[PDB]
């Protein structure tokens, strides 16, 4: 009977709930009590990557940290220098409603996603000098919203109709579709080791998957709107959602459960982008309120603001070295912070 | 005969108390705006760059004023007037222009018609009043070199010296003045046609005539016999003062109404008033 | 009809019920041990020379 | 992708011609162009370059004034207008492609060439190895020399490796003096430390025959070497 | 200077690239964008054709006016969180069918299709975003509403209605109705407008309301208003 499978699913989730308070001994917060504090974290804009003319809704770091691809929705794709201001490559966007984009390890691809339902992977090192795509991925009945690249043939792509999926490139089909999110999927973050990676949607819980299996390992509850950003710790065995309700939360995957929720009285506006350090010790977030606060993991005091933008940061990502980070907003003005 | 002119003398103080009110209204303003990091647009920077212009002809001609009539021995040195002159000059050709360069960017802007090279205008606008300044600055040359040449032949021999600067100066003044009447004439008639192309689909103009009035009334005062019936020095100076008031005092007040962003300032003002 | 829907989600549920789970403590361990052994490596956290800096 | 030219043939000395350049297969306005020529029986030597847009054009020193650079993007052509010939400029000239940006391969497609036969500061390369006989399956070192260190500030080296096999047209081997080209085999490297250079094969077949320059890029008055001859 | 020749030659490349940024970004303010939104059956095909996947964009020019349209009814998901990349947008051609007063949806049949037309009309008007991008209504479907009309009075969708069944006076109480629901009525404005299937003056409408959004645009931006 679907009543008796109901009582059935609502005993599992008190057995969950049960274990989950069982592994509760002891808090995160008592735990770093005796940790010296991060103290006042004060960064000033090195550079102000300038050219865009509307929102940027993302950008990614490429992996030498130099070169810095940012989405718009004038229907731009750039590739900045970070070190010296310029703009390698100005890609054409069939889509001028993009909400995702994507470095590949490799730095020869570069995707963008969004209102299209389309991940369009772009070719850079062509023989012919200019930036073509090299396939246009179809398939999701949703608006893209996160797209993270595992490799120059496979992508993991997150979409608003409540599934994420692996493409392979060369063959532009689905060779893994992720379904059990309840709401659209609007973050996803590859874990260092590329083989599980984590989403976070709008039913409030974030799911880690196995791109070789297809099936969700964990389910992370705790928050009480749509979680707009995550980001995988640097260990690859924690990660940080950030959601509509003001509050950051760092989930275990040994634990399945919140290990600390970054909340302030003075912020209400939502987290739209998330991104951690290289040692784990900054949980940056991009919040609606024009600024972009850092906060400290391990003890949930706020460490600094990155005020500067007019608009609201949407887009937030810190280099594989840590040197720098990215915090594109709405202003059509990307800065780099050191 | 002197009751009349302590008239004057309270009318020209109160235009200058009204002038510094003005314009320190929008240069605090502007500069809330700035210390703020608030959006700084093109018309509110014209707007401080006008009420600084505004000013600073208002200090030079009143100052200059309160020197002369605690001693009218040093007013009546001729390089004195022949600085003056010169001071004013440039002065008040850096407020007119200033004045018809914002009228520029609002026919630019709000107005809607058809040419090729307008588009071009509408969205180099400040281009445009750059390159209004450069024929702005060149305009001030000739002006300036005429108004010298009127002063080198007063000093080889002041109804004549009066008539001179006067003339000159209402020649050279009326020509971006003008231009503006023709630019404003042209935005209200696209705006009717607006108006009216919607009536068959389905506070700036009424300050304009506010101030008119008040500007009528002053040049009816002294612009008119300036040039045909000369009038006691002592009269002249006093008259030329309130000229040089009518316009840069009130006409900032009439830009604070025009203006919403101003106009919210000094609504919030006169609530933290009460 | 959603029968079949409730039965994966009931399976679901198991696979994620018997997943092996350490204690929060040792989690809160870990995670601190990661943060303080990359302190020295983490230019955001300890400010580096403004030679090394290539953001200058 | 092709750089064919046009033009060339017996001119008299004094006189004039137009040397043309048709480009096919890449986006012809994003690549800064070039024109390097090659006396019959001695080293490339760099003429002019154009850049994308025309906004930047420089010539050398020989052909300052004497030669002109243009360029008709629409057109997909470049041309060189040769005025004032003399029995020096007697050399096959090539057509050579260079896009620059971050990590780019500046010539990397070098043109057939048009033989041009006319009737009777800046820094040095020397390649004294000259002609060194190679056998197949050997490993061979290949020494340049620049007078001025080729290190800049942004730490990048400025070094570009050529092969120009017997007959054909000059193929980049190594730019930036490390980075490795496309297409070419993994077996050549490069190697060096600032003003001494290096290019090593790390096995040698029939296609490694002919005759190797070096090339600077930090400096625009651009200098080849002598050359490295391989026999077999 | 201290940059290398292939320095120098990025940083033109960069300022080319600039320069054709510039370029396509001043075509694109002369360009208006346009979203267009329906609930129910909406009519919005009917509009598409006459005045000329995820997201489809029907561009067209009308009176030397580039105009964009971005249809978003088959995006199927929380039009909150896609809401907002649409701020910014000149106007909303919003589109509800006059005869939609008796047909109600599959499910809920309580509820009529009209009453959720008009959810969705108080949820899109009163956005956060959206506080001064205004709508332009289109009343659609008006002949079988009219034939409707005749036979079933405009009771039977609202009970408050006190009118004779002619057409023109149900017309003017629903465009009332979604007039009265604009709560912000001091920053935006509705266009109302029977969607007129002879000679294309539908797009003529629209390049009126599209003028109007850029005047007022202007005037905010001048800060006469
Ligand atoms: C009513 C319209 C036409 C405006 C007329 C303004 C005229 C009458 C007024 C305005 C300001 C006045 C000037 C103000 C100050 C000076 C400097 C002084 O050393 C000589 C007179 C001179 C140069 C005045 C001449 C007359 C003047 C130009
Ligand atoms: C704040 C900006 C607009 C400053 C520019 C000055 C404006 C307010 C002034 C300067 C010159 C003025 C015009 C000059 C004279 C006339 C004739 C009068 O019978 C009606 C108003 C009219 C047509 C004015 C309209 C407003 C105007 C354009």
């Amino acid at each position: 009977e679907l009543d008796q499978l109901r009582q059935e699913a609502e005993q599992l989730k008190n057995q969950i709930r049960d274990a989950r308070k069982a592994c509760a001994d002891a808090t995160l917060s008592q735990i770093t009590n005796n940790i010296d504090p991060v103290g006042r974290i004060q960064m000033r804009t090195r550079r102000t990557l300038r050219g865009h003319l509307a929102k940027i809704y993302a950008m990614h770091w490429g992996t030498d940290s130099r070169l810095l691809v940012s989405a718009s929705q004038d229907g731009k794709l750039i590739i900045w220098d970070s070190y010296t201001t310029n703009k390698v490559h100005a890609i054409p966007l069939r889509s001028s409603w993009v909400m995702t984009c994507a470095y590949a390890p490799s730095g020869n691809y570069v995707a963008c996603g969004g209102l299209d339902n389309i991940c369009s992977i772009y070719n850079l090192k062509t023989r012919e000098g200019n930036v073509r795509v090299s396939r246009e991925l179809a398939g999701h009945t949703g608006y893209l919203s996160c797209c993270r690249f595992l490799d120059d043939n496979q992508i993991v792509t997150s979409s608003g109709d409540t599934t994420c999926a692996l493409w392979d490139i060369e063959t532009g089909q689905q060779t893994t579709t992720f379904t059990g999110h309840t709401g659209d999927v609007m973050s996803l973050s590859l874990a260092p080791d590329t083989r599980l990676f984590v989403s976070g949607a709008c039913d409030a819980s974030a799911k880690l998957w196995d791109v070789r299996e297809g099936m969700c390992r964990q389910t992370f509850t705790g928050h009480e709107s749509d979680i707009n950003a995550i980001c995988f710790f640097p260990n690859g065995n924690a990660f940080a959602t950030g959601s509509d309700d003001a509050t950051c939360r760092l989930f275990d995957l040994r634990a399945d459960q919140e290990l600390m929720t970054y909340s302030h009285d003075n912020i209400i506006c939502g987290i739209t982008s998330v991104s951690f350090s290289k040692s784990g010790r900054l949980l940056l977030a991009g919040y609606d309120d024009f600024n972009c606060n850092v906060w400290d993991a391990l003890k949930a005091d706020r460490a600094g603001v990155l005020a500067g933008h007019d608009n609201r940061v949407s887009c937030l990502g810190v280099t594989d070295d840590g040197m720098a980070v990215a915090t594109g907003s709405w202003d059509s003005f990307l800065k780099i912070w050191n | 005969g002197g009751v009349i002119k302590s008239i004057f003398t309270f009318v020209l103080i109160v235009e200058f108390i009204i002038g510094n009110l003005g314009n320190s209204f929008i240069a605090l303003v502007n500069c809330i705006d700035w210390v703020k990091g608030r959006k700084i647009s093109s018309v509110d920077r014209i707007l401080t760059a006008l009420a600084i212009s505004r000013i600073s002809l208002v200090w030079l001609i009143f100052g200059s004023w309160c020197v002369s009539v605690f001693f009218p021995a040093l007013f009546a040195t001729e390089k004195m007037f022949r600085m003056l002159t010169n001071i004013w000059t440039v002065i008040n050709h850096f407020s007119v222009w200033l004045a018809t360069g914002l009228g520029t960017f609002y026919f630019l802007k709000i107005a809607n018609f058809s040419n090729s090279i307008f588009l071009y205008l509408k969205w180099r606008v400040k281009k445009v009043v750059l390159v209004l300044l450069l024929v702005t600055s060149v305009f001030l040359f000739l002006n300036i070199a005429l108004i010298n040449i009127h002063i080198n032949a007063s000093i080889n021999g002041f109804t004549r010296f009066s008539s001179l600067i006067v003339l000159t100066s209402t020649v050279f003044i009326f020509i971006p003045f003008t231009l503006s009447l023709a630019m404003f004439l042209l935005l209200i008639f696209s705006m009717w046609k607006h108006r009216k192309k919607m009536q068959h689909t389905v506070r700036g103009v009424k300050s304009v005539i506010t101030f008119f009035l008040l500007y009528a009334i002053f040049s009816l005062s002294f612009f008119i016999s300036v040039w045909t019936s000369e009038r006691l020095e002592e009269n002249l100076i006093i008259l030329s003062q309130v000229m040089g008031m009518a316009y840069p005092s009130c006409h900032s007040c009439v830009l604070i109404l025009g203006n919403k962003k101003l106009r919210q300032a000094s609504l919030s003002v006169l609530l933290w008033l009460r | 009809a959603s029968i079949a829907q409730a039965r994966k989600l009931v399976e679901q549920l198991k696979m994620e019920a018997n997943i092996d789970r350490i204690k929060v403590s040792k989690a809160a361990a870990d995670l601190m041990a990661y943060c303080e052994a990359h302190a020295k490596e983490d230019p955001l956290l300890t400010p580096v020379p403004a030679s090394e800096n290539p953001f200058r | 992708v092709q750089l064919v030219e046009s033009g060339g043939g017996l001119v008299q000395p004094g006189g004039s011609r137009k040397l043309s350049c048709s480009a096919s297969g890449f986006a012809f306005s994003s690549f800064g162009m070039h024109w390097v020529r090659q006396a019959p029986e001695k080293g490339l030597e760099w003429v002019a370059y154009i850049s994308s847009g025309s906004g930047t054009i420089y010539y050398a020193d020989t052909v300052k004034g004497r030669f002109t650079i243009s360029r008709d993007d629409p057109k997909n052509t470049l041309f060189l207008q040769m005025t004032s010939l003399r029995s020096e400029d007697t050399a096959m000239y090539y057509c050579v492609r260079s896009i620059y940006y971050y990590g780019s391969s500046p010539f990397d497609f070098w043109g057939q060439g048009t033989t041009l036969t006319v009737s009777s500061s800046d820094i040095v390369m020397t390649q004294a190895t000259s002609s060194v006989p190679v056998t197949p399956g050997e490993s061979v070192s290949i020494s340049c020399r620049s007078s001025k260190s080729l290190l800049h500030s942004n730490g990048n080296t400025y070094l570009y490796w050529f092969l120009q096999r017997p007959g054909q047209s000059p193929q980049l081997l190594i730019y930036r003096m490390s980075n490795l080209a496309s297409g070419v085999p993994d077996r050549f490297s490069g190697s060096g430390s600032g003003t001494a250079f290096t290019l090593t094969i790390s096995r040698l077949e029939a296609e490694d025959v002919g005759v190797y320059y070096c090339m600077q890029h930090l400096e625009y008055p651009l200098t080849f070497g002598a050359g490295t001859k391989l026999e077999l | 200077c201290t940059l290398s020749a292939e320095d120098k030659a990025a940083v033109e490349r960069s300022k080319m690239i600039d320069r054709n940024l510039r370029e396509d970004g001043e075509k694109a303010a002369r360009e208006v964008k346009l979203l267009l939104l329906g609930a129910g059956e909406s009519g919005k095909s009917t509009i598409v054709k006459q005045m000329k996947t995820g997201i489809v964009e029907t561009h067209f020019t009308f009176k030397d006016l580039h105009f964009k349209m971005f249809d978003v009814g088959a995006q199927r998901s929380e039009r909150k969180k896609w809401i907002h990349c649409f701020e910014g947008v000149t106007a909303i051609i919003f589109c509800v069918a006059l005869s939609d007063y008796d047909l109600v949806l599959a499910e809920d049949e309580e509820m009529n299709r009209m009453h959720e037309s008009m959810k969705l009309f108080d949820s899109i008007c009163n956005n956060k975003w959206f506080t001064d991008t205004s709508i332009i209504l289109f009343l659609n479907k008006k002949d079988l509403f009219e034939e409707k009309i005749k036979k079933s009075p405009l009771t039977i969708c609202y009970p408050e209605y006190a009118g004779s069944n002619t057409y023109e006076e149900a017309a003017a109480y629903i465009q009332c109705q979604f007039e009265d629901l604009n709560k912000r009525k001091d920053t935006k404005e509705i266009y109302t407008h029977f969607t007129c299937s002879t000679d294309t003056k539908n797009v003529q409408f629209v390049f009126d309301a599209v003028t109007d959004v850029i005047i007022k645009n202007n005037l905010k931006d001048c800060g006469l208003f």
